[PDB]
RNA sequence: GGUGAAAUUCUUGGAUUUAUUGAAGACUAACUACUGCGAAAGCAUUUGCCAAGGACGUUUUCAUUAAUCAAGAACGAAAGUUAGGGGAUCGAAGAUGAUCAGAUACCGUCGUAGUCUUAACCAUAAACUAUGCCGACUAGGGAUCGGGUGGUGUUUUGACCCACUCGGCACCUUACGAGAAAUCAAAGUCUUUGGGUUCUGGGGGGAGUAUGGUCGCAAGGCUGAAACUUAAAGGAAUUG
RNA sequence: UUGACAUUGUGAAGAGACGUUUC
RNA sequence: GAUGAUG
């Protein structure tokens, strides 16, 4: 199956019960001005890039 | 005699030669001697009226309702019975009608009735006090009263007869095959006991 | 132009339906559930699931003719919640990304005027 | 002690108050108690505007709006967290947030 | 669930679109546009027919579509299908209602609703109930923060709406009746005769529903038609 | 005990010394 | 379908979902508020009919006819009772799935009496403002409901706007005053103790029990003790 | 109680088999 | 808005 990119452009806060899912705002590479919220898992500054398996997810927030 | 609700007696002209017919109605609640019954497809909407059925607004109460037209009435003609009239047919010529049983009849439009509710009513909800009372109303209605119990007889009398105890011995319920002999206790029953609930109808 | 269809989309808690049909209501075109996508009970009204769903019905009437479609989006209803669950954003989202055109959107969720009693009790559901 | 000159409710003048029902428990609670709150919002969500615009067969069409009032009991609107526990003084309070 | 399924039936495929046609349904001549849609039937195979399913089937249409502009977009139309010529659909007018959204957004609180109907036959023998509805209005320099009405304005207002309505709607026919509906003829007039009474706002003729309709006339529908 | 359930126990049992007692008249 | 997750249950004999039409009973949404009415219980869709009521306006009329009451009387939520009708929803009992050490409970699904109406009983509630009724007097501020007066105010008799007044539902600030305090425009004008009048209470338990009357079809309602036991029960605030 | 045959004729449609026709 | 008895 395809993978697309996108680009961290802000660091919204964290969430889980724990602290070890941060939230992230995205910008996709080809066809930008785009932008999707989700969640991650490790350690994550702005201009990341992160590989994304399924494009269309927005991601919930526990609070 | 042997009828709870009265009769009326009403005396037409003849139109064919020159004398009086007279005729047995079943009074309706509210006629009185003296009152000019109107009887026609062209006839008012007054209590004691005999009207076709097509010729009356729906929720209109009728009277001994005739089932096909011309057997000279046939459907409610017990003290305080009568039938409620819920809707027309206009291209089948028939009209819906509610029977004092819950049942819904098609019957034709030219079929006819009597407006109003049969006098008399009422009549049920007084006790007879004393087996004297029922004597005498069975008296002038048939040979039906006393009733001894089936199973008070002897197994030559009765289906339900005989034994050290009295008791039927087998379900009361008979089938609806069954000959002249078997049907005794509950024919056709499509259940039994105390009925809680609603109607189910 | 454009061949119009109507799609309801039923976005209840427990399950959501994406099904379109004519505009006249009589004929479906294509029915399918968030349930029809997943395979445990309590994700059946996930937005995830709702977002598959819509991407069948999308799929069904492109080959069947429909290019635009109307929208009807629906709660339970009645002495019911008549709140939107969580997966109806979702069957609205992934109808319009999927290439198919959308007309209006109204809310058809039934509105008892006054009714009949409602269900759980007089003290509600002690939990 | 007397908690509240109200009763913690909205009746003077008045014997009864006919009663509503909660939109989570369906607990009933006479209307002039209850807790109400009148939630509008677009029909799409902010994510979605942009999508749905584009997919519009007509051009410059207005979001619909859905509309409902909401009734609360003090149990679910306590854990809701629609109102909350406040001090003395505080309590008087009337205003809106 | 998918893997949940107990019994697939209580004992121990062909597509289905290939064997259906599309068809075009026609507005009558009431509204500006005359094309409203396309439908699918069945084909009229010997043990069935496509008319005997496409008749008294009904669609409902946004108004401003029928007009062409999207202000009227808060009315919606009813439409039945009446008599099937060659591949397309003939329809009846059959009704109108608002959109939920318009009227919800009306029903402000701090003012006083005020709603009547009233049930009448059209000189062309239909039996129609017409709903209205109005509100009461804040005066310009008004420092009271509430519009209320006392009862008995209520009363007369609701009765100058029902002769109004009784008055338009007979002695017009059905078609009569559309042509007064799209130019928002009437709620002009319930504006002039409930001045002396109240002050209103959004006054309308919330919805309109059918009855009874006469006896089923070919002559009617076609002259909508050609 | 709950002043409610306490009077409806005192109750029940009025109920059945008031038909003991009905054997003797 | 249902839940926090599930199961019983319904479904290839077509369930859930969609369209058109029809029947039955109940209910009166949003508008709906520190707003109205009624002796209280209570009263919310339209219109017609029958009788009634407060406030206001009044240079009408009568002339002490009045205030409050043991006994006696009418009305009196829900549930409950007797007999017809109705019986859609919800649902004491009952039956079932789950949870659990148990769960004859909370949660899920069915469901009888009941829920609604006519005739006749019942006479109770945190029936609460836990605050009896009539009367006079004592501080500040504003908002609202009904009537009336003045402003030919201003937009088009009506609707608004400013001032004033009588009668209501209430509300904000303060302590002359009251109180054990919480708090109160009455719970003030009470050791400086007296405007008229009715009802109830005398430490906690036993006990609203036994017994005798009286009322009710019954469930029960009103009236209502003693032996004996006991040093504390209780009200409002304070720090943990 | 249910099936078949006779009482038992006459005009239309839909489908079907090797023009005639049986559901 | 899963469970959590006692000294």
């Amino acid at each position: 199956t395809p993978v697309t990119l996108a680009k961290v452009i802000k660091v919204l806060g964290r969430t889980g019960s724990r602290g070890g899912v941060t939230q992230v705002r995205v910008e996709f590479l080809e066809d930008t001005s785009r932008t999707i919220v989700r969640n991650v898992k490790g350690p994550v500054r702005e201009n990341d890039i992160l590989v994304l398996m399924e494009s269309e997810r927005e991601a919930r927030r526990l609070r | 005699s042997g009828r709870g609700a009265p009769l009326a007696k009403v005396v037409f002209r003849d139109p064919y030669k020159y004398r009086l017919r007279e005729e047995i109605f079943i009074a309706n609640e509210g006629v009185h001697t003296g009152q000019f019954i109107y009887a026609g497809k062209k006839a008012s909407l007054n209590v004691g009226n005999v009207l076709p059925l097509g010729s009356v607004p729906e929720g209109t109460i009728v009277s001994n309702v005739e089932e096909k037209p011309g057997d000279r009435g046939a459907l409610a003609r017990a003290s305080g019975n009568y039938v409620i009239i819920i809707g027309h047919n206009p291209d089948e010529n028939k009209t819906r009608v509610r029977l004092p049983s819950g049942a819904k009849k098609v019957i034709s439009s030219d079929a006819r009735g009597v407006i109003g509710v049969i006098a008399g009513g009422g009549r049920v909800d007084k006790p007879l006090l004393k087996a004297g009372r029922a004597f005498h109303k069975y008296r002038l209605k048939r040979n039906s009263w006393p009733k001894t119990r089936g199973v008070a007889m002897n197994p030559v009398d009765h289906p339900h007869g005989g034994g050290n105890h009295q008791h039927i011995g087998k379900a009361s319920t008979i089938s609806r095959g069954a000959v002249s002999g078997q049907k005794a206790g509950l024919i056709a029953a499509r259940r039994t006991g105390l009925l809680r609930g609603s109607q189910k109808t | 132009s454009q061949v119009f269809g109507v799609a309801r989309i039923y976005a209840s808690f427990n399950d959501t339906f994406v099904h379109v049909t004519d505009l006249s209501g009589k004929e479906t075109i294509a029915r399918v559930t968030g349930g029809m996508k997943v395979k445990a009970d309590r994700d059946e009204s996930s937005p995830y699931a709702a977002m598959l769903a819509a991407q069948d019905v999308a799929a069904k009437c492109k080959e069947v003719g429909i290019t635009a479609v109307h929208v009807k989006i629906r709660a339970t209803g009645g002495t019911r919640t008549k709140t939107p669950g969580p997966g109806g954003q979702a069957a609205l989202r992934a109808l319009a990304r999927s290439g198919l055109r959308i007309g209006r959107i109204e809310d058809v969720t039934p509105v008892p005027s006054d009714s009949t009693r409602k269900k759980g009790g007089r003290r509600g559901r002690r939990l | 002690p007397k908690k509240r000159a109200s009763n913690g409710r909205n009746k003077k003048g008045r014997g009864h108050v006919k009663p509503v029902r909660c939109v989570n428990c369906s607990k009933s609670i006479p209307k002039d108690k209850a807790i109400k709150r009148m939630a509008i919002r677009n029909i799409v969500e902010a994510a979605a505007v942009r999508d749905l615009s584009e997919a519009s067969v007509y051009p410059e069409y207005a979001l619909p709006k859905t509309y409902n009032k909401l009734h609360y009991c003090v149990s679910c609107a306590i854990h809701a967290r629609i109102v909350r526990v406040r001090s003395r003084e505080d309590r008087k309070n009337r205003a809106p947030p | 669930a998918v893997g949940k399924n107990k019994r697939l039936s209580k004992g121990k495929v062909v597509d289905p679109f290939t064997r259906k046609e599309w068809f075009d349904i026609k507005a009558p001549s009431t509204f500006e546009n005359r094309n409203v849609g396309k439908t699918l039937v069945n084909k009229s195979t010997g043990l069935k027919s496509a008319s005997d399913a496409l008749k008294g089937r009904v669609v409902e249409v946004c108004l401003a579509d029928l007009q062409g502009s999207e202000d009227h977009s808060f009315r919606k139309i009813k439409l039945r299908v009446d008599e099937v010529q060659g591949k397309n659909l003939l329809t009846n007018f059959h009704g109108m209602d608002f959109t939920t959204d318009k009227l919800r957004s009306m029903v402000r609180k701090w003012q006083t609703l005020i709603e009547a109907n009233v049930t009448v036959k059209t000189s062309d023998d239909y039996v129609l109930r017409i709903f209205a509805i109005a509100f009461t209005r804040k005066q310009a320099n008004q420092v009271k923060r509430h519009s209320y009405a006392q009862s008995s304005h209520i009363r007369a207002i609701r009765k100058v709406i029902s002769e109004i309505l009784t008055k338009e709607v007979q002695g017009s026919t059905l078609a009569q009746l559309t042509s007064k509906l799209i130019p928002e003829v009437i709620n002009k007039e319930i504006e002039n005769a409930t001045k002396d009474i109240f002050p209103l706002q959004n006054i309308h003729v919330r919805k309109v529903k059918l009855l009874k309709q006469p006896k089923f006339d070919v002559g009617a529908l076609m002259a909508l038609h050609g | 005990m709950r002043a409610k359930w306490r009077k409806k126990r005192t109750r029940r049992l009025k109920r059945k010394r008031r038909k003991v007692r009905a054997r003797s008249k």
